[PDB]
């Protein structure tokens, strides 16, 4: 388990993944 | 806006499911 | 009196005092910060280790061993040597754990029933004193690890972040590859004579140290027994005192500043990142400037920067603020979404970024804006909602390695030093001479001429022309551009009602007319200053075809969009809403504190009943909608999977392509036809929750309802238009296969489907249990052993008052031969009930019946289970002991007849359905898998539908 920075529509992305 | 928990730093799988 | 065990015992540790947990703060003797939770009230126990070790400190020859080390310390230790028995013991005791890695951490944690956590604990410990690393564990393992990192591959985000870091110093730690994979972690290792297994030894023998860890346990127990507890199981690991790794050489020095990236995506997406490397501000926590920045730079209020940007017609969204780094290094960052005219003005954009610096440099620091900071911060730590265990112990872990013992809970919360030297310090640093500048955009496809090594990524690099820097060097006041005004939002009113008289412990019916169903509950738990209001809007126009389906949603984005400058205020003073179309209507969930809450619905409902809609916006909304429908393609293949199933088993789902199609059809006439249309009739279910009255709530239905009146005309729905959907009711022995490509992703996906009845207590409770007692071993055994994947999930499938169990694998592997597997699987699992003893299978009894009992920790958790219960309106408020007394009568006998009515490949009543999701590239040792029949494979999703019967819907309770 690997993360990163989730940085505005990207967190909006991954949420959706999550 | 202001750069999010997850954004400034790196969030755990644990972090992010608190969302849901 | 002194214990030689422990270096020392902190004072009291600071914290809320609506905090009712106790806590201790110590050091071993070797030099492992710990944090001692007590909570007599929790349900589930929990604990945390963070190892100030990450990738940073991978070997520049093995990218990904410490990600390695990490996923390998789950699968044996030499004191627990099974592979599996830490995720067992686990999972038999209504436990789960995770763990994970960052360029400097390394943080594992997992909750348990409170009544196990030294036997969990005891076995954590192991992970930190002799991990056994098993050779044929590494073989299998390397998979999970390079699955993890295919189904990055063509996440945009995960590229940028790579990206980013291979255009920086390439001699810098910074550069290095995180994850691993295959490749990394196994191929060119055994190329080159590397033994794995001893550099996983290596590793964690030099670093896995005392000094560079830090412990966080949450019990029942006393402070003392804990204290005990974690001597007792961490005392022995072993000090080789490491140095702490630190980066004080920023990894971008100057031939990287004044720089552009020009990028392919592979979403269609437009952006815009700016970056400037700063020093290492965490130093500096009491007074965060970077904060203080972020706030004002990231505003979105009058005046703001994005309020110009967006004005302009460039930039729907921004963040700004400050970034980590690691140790040494930071960076500050103002990103931007573009729209086609912002693609064209990138160079204006940063203009206005700079005058927008320009003005916080002329006004100077501003002590009131500190004042608010710390305030809100004040009360949000104040009145913080009790964490879920794992979270927290997780959390606490990772910070000790920060803040004094005594500071941990508080640190990240209470301000205290203004400080306009820092402020000015790092204002200083955000200058266009040590600028970095990225765009984002499918326009330079074909334009680029580097290729990132680990992603692929498409991209140019070029110097900003010194005359582009002079210009943005030389930006003046632009009148457009205001500091915030004081925030009025900010809560001031924190009493507590006292409990009413005809308080309920569940929410009760206090309205029921044909406009509107209220469902009311004063907290009685919680007592914090808070309430969640939530709404169903019903109405058959949001959904009545796809056309009527984009206005909804376009409607609400709009909306948003329009109400965004001033709900920006309520959020920062933790008010905060979520509006949003959904296939019934309308959902509209208003939470945080209930001081200054009717202001903001009350202007929510009003503009959503007025609303006029800006031309400009509409265009731009409506061709952002567009592309977030085409980037459906881009998704993962499990979440294809998923998608199909929803739209295959549902009586009426629209697809992405049905939507795309009708979006050019919505014109700005037909959206203000449409509003109007849409609340012309409705019904309003409602769940309000918190710290309010009876009184207050029927006033605050009543408000919304008046609104809606008065300005929308709105009259109530028949109760024959409330339609709820069905599900498609599968034959008994049918097996249907859907087969789809993933056009982007390189790896496949498939989700099963073993639909088994409607929803009841036993039939839930039956499906439960199966799905408790086949979880870990799933798990374990379509990936810890055969690894055909990262994900692999199972579990009910709840949908439309249907259940079932499902099965989610993204894989390498084409679906047909997954599909062999989990049918082999599903065979161990039969033999593996028989075979199980008696306790065994009450050890699973109860840990269901503890997930199922553990109670809400924050007044949101509560207030989902309860709006869960409404929305699928079967109003279950009791349920979880209802079925929780069910459930502890059922044997063995029960779950293998379950089993063989409604599972076994044989099963009389087995109904299935498969999603198959092939990989980009795809054309179209091991238990013993059973002859499967020729399913019929489904060749258009309506015809399917049309030719098989409806389950009914559920009955209230």
């Amino acid at each position: 388990f690997v993360n990163q920075h989730l940085c505005g529509s990207h967190l909006v992305e991954a949420l959706y993944l999550v | 806006g202001i750069v999010e928990q997850c954004c400034t730093s790196i969030c755990s799988l644990y972090q992010l499911e608190n969302y849901c | 009196m002194n214990n030689p065990a422990i270096k020392r015992i902190g004072n009291h540790i600071t914290k809320s005092p609506e905090d009712k947990r106790e806590y201790r703060g110590l050091e071993l003797a070797n030099g492992i910060k710990v944090l001692l939770i007590s909570d007599p009230t929790t349900d589930k126990s929990s604990a945390a280790l963070d190892v100030h070790i990450g990738s940073l400190s991978d070997p520049p020859n093995i990218a990904g061993l410490s990600h390695f080390l990490q996923h390998m310390l789950f699968l044996g230790t030499k004191k627990y040597p099974k592979e599996n028995e830490y995720s067992q013991f686990l999972s038999e005791h209504a436990g789960s754990s995770n763990a994970f890695t960052s360029g400097e951490h390394t943080n594992y944690y997992f909750d348990v029933s409170h009544e196990h956590l030294e036997g969990a604990l005891d076995r954590f410990a192991q992970f930190f004193l002799s991990p056994l690393f098993d050779e044929s564990a590494k073989d299998r393992e390397v998979n999970a690890v390079d699955s993890e990192h295919e189904k990055n591959v063509m996440n945009d985000a995960w590229r940028l972040f790579q990206l980013e870091k291979a255009t920086g110093n390439p001699k810098h730690p910074f550069s290095k590859f995180g994850t691993g994979n295959k490749y990394t972690l196994e191929t060119r290792p055994n190329q080159e004579g590397i033994d794995v297994r001893q550099e996983l030894l290596k590793f964690h023998s030099a670093y896995y140290s005392s000094n560079l860890m830090a412990v966080v346990v949450l019990g029942r127990e006393s402070l003392d027994d804990l204290t005990n507890l974690v001597v007792k199981l961490f005392s022995e690991v072993e000090n080789k005192n490491v140095p702490l790794p630190e980066f004080p050489e920023h990894p971008f020095q100057e031939e990287h500043l004044k720089q552009l990236y020009k990028i392919v995506p592979i979403k269609d997406i437009r952006n815009l990142y700016v970056t400037f490397p700063i020093p290492d501000l965490q130093k500096y926590y009491k007074s965060n400037p970077g904060h203080y920045l972020g706030h004002l730079i990231g505003h979105e209020g009058p005046g703001s920067l994005l309020s110009e940007l967006k004005s302009k017609g460039w930039v729907n969204t921004l963040v700004g603020g400050q970034k980590e780094g690691a140790r040494g290094f930071m960076f500050f960052i103002i990103n931007v979404d573009l729209t086609e005219e912002g693609l064209l003005h990138v160079e204006d954009i940063i203009l206005h970024m700079f005058q927008y610096i320009q003005k916080l440099r002329a006004e100077g620091p501003q002590e009131w804006v500190f004042q608010e900071l710390k305030d809100l911060n004040a009360v949000a730590f104040r009145f913080k909602d009790k964490e879920r265990p794992r979270g927290y112990t997780s959390k606490i872990a990772g910070i000790l390695h920060y803040y004094p013992l005594e500071e941990v809970l508080t640190a990240e919360y209470l301000l205290e030093e203004f400080r306009p030297d820092l402020i000015e310090m790092v204002l200083d640093k955000l200058r266009p001479e040590n600028v970095r500048v990225a765009i984002v955009s499918k326009s330079f496809e074909g334009k680029t001429d580097r290729t990132e090594e680990w992603y692929g990524t498409q991209y140019k690099q070029e110097a900003i022309p010194d005359e582009v820097i002079k210009k943005w060097q030389n930006a003046d006041l632009n009148g457009k551009f205001k500091l915030p005004t004081k925030n009025e939002f900010i809560p001031t009113n924190f009493e507590i009602l006292p409990l009413e008289k005809e308080a309920t412990p569940y929410p009760a019916l206090i309205k029921d007319t044909a406009m509107s169903k209220l469902w009311f509950k004063q907290d009685d738990k919680f007592f914090l200053p808070k309430a969640n209001l939530n709404f169903e809007f019903f109405s058959p126009f949001a959904y009545v075809d796809p056309l009527h389906s984009n206005m909804a949603y376009l409607y609400l984005e709009l909306l948003k969009d329009s109400l965004n400058e001033y709900a920006y205020a309520a959020e920062l003073a933790g008010l905060s809403y979520d509006l949003q179309n959904t296939i019934y209507g309308m959902y509209l969930s208003v939470k945080g504190y209930n001081d200054k809450q009717p202001i903001l619905l009350k202007k929510i409902i009003e503009k959503m009943a007025t609303f006029e809609i800006d031309e400009k916006r509409f265009e731009i909304i409506k061709e952002a909608y567009m592309r977030s429908l085409n980037n459906f393609r881009a998704e993962q293949p499990h979440q294809h999977a998923m998608y199909y199933l929803r739209l295959l088993m549902t009586e009426v789902a629209w697809t992405k392509d049905e939507l795309k199609e009708a979006l050019d059809d919505v014109t700005l006439p037909r959206l203000k036809a449409f509003i109007p249309q849409l609340l012309s009739r409705l019904h309003i279910e409602a769940l309000l929750h918190g710290n309010i009255t009876k009184q207050a709530a029927l006033g605050i239905m009543q408000m919304v309802e008046d609104t809606l009146i008065e300005h929308a005309h709105t009259k109530p729905l028949l109760p024959s238009q409330l339609v709820r959907y069905r599900e498609v009711q599968l034959p008994d022995r049918g097996w249907f296969v859907y087969q789809q490509r993933n056009e982007v992703h390189n790896n496949s996906g498939i989700e099963i489907y073993y639909q088994t009845d409607m929803q009841s207590t036993s039939e839930n409770m039956f499906l439960e249990l199966f799905a408790q007692i086949i979880s870990e071993p799933a798990f374990n055994t379509l990936r810890t052993k055969e690894q055909l994947g990262y994900i692999v999930f199972s579990g009910p499938r709840r949908a439309n008052g249907i259940q079932g169990l499902r099965f989610i694998i993204q894989s390498e592997k084409p679906p047909h031969y997954l599909e062999s597997r989990v049918e082999a699987f599903l065979i161990t699992m039969e033999k593996s009930i028989e075979d199980m003893t008696e306790e065994a299978f009450q050890k699973h009894i109860q840990a269901l019946a503890i997930r199922r009992l553990d109670k809400p920790k924050k007044l949101s958790a509560e207030s989902a289970k309860y709006w869960g219960e409404i929305i699928s309106q079967q109003y279950n408020f009791d349920r979880d002991n209802t079925e929780v007394a069910y459930l502890k009568t059922l044997t063995k006998e029960d779950i293998i007849k379950f089993y063989k009515e409604m599972l076994a490949v044989d099963a009389p009543r087995r109904h299935k359905v498969s999603v198959h999701v092939l990989a980009r590239e795809m054309d179209s040792n091991l238990s013993q898998a059973p002859a499967l029949p020729q399913p019929e494979v489904i060749q258009n999703m309506t015809e399917f539908k049309r030719g098989l019967p409806l389950f009914p819907l559920v009955k209230p309770h």
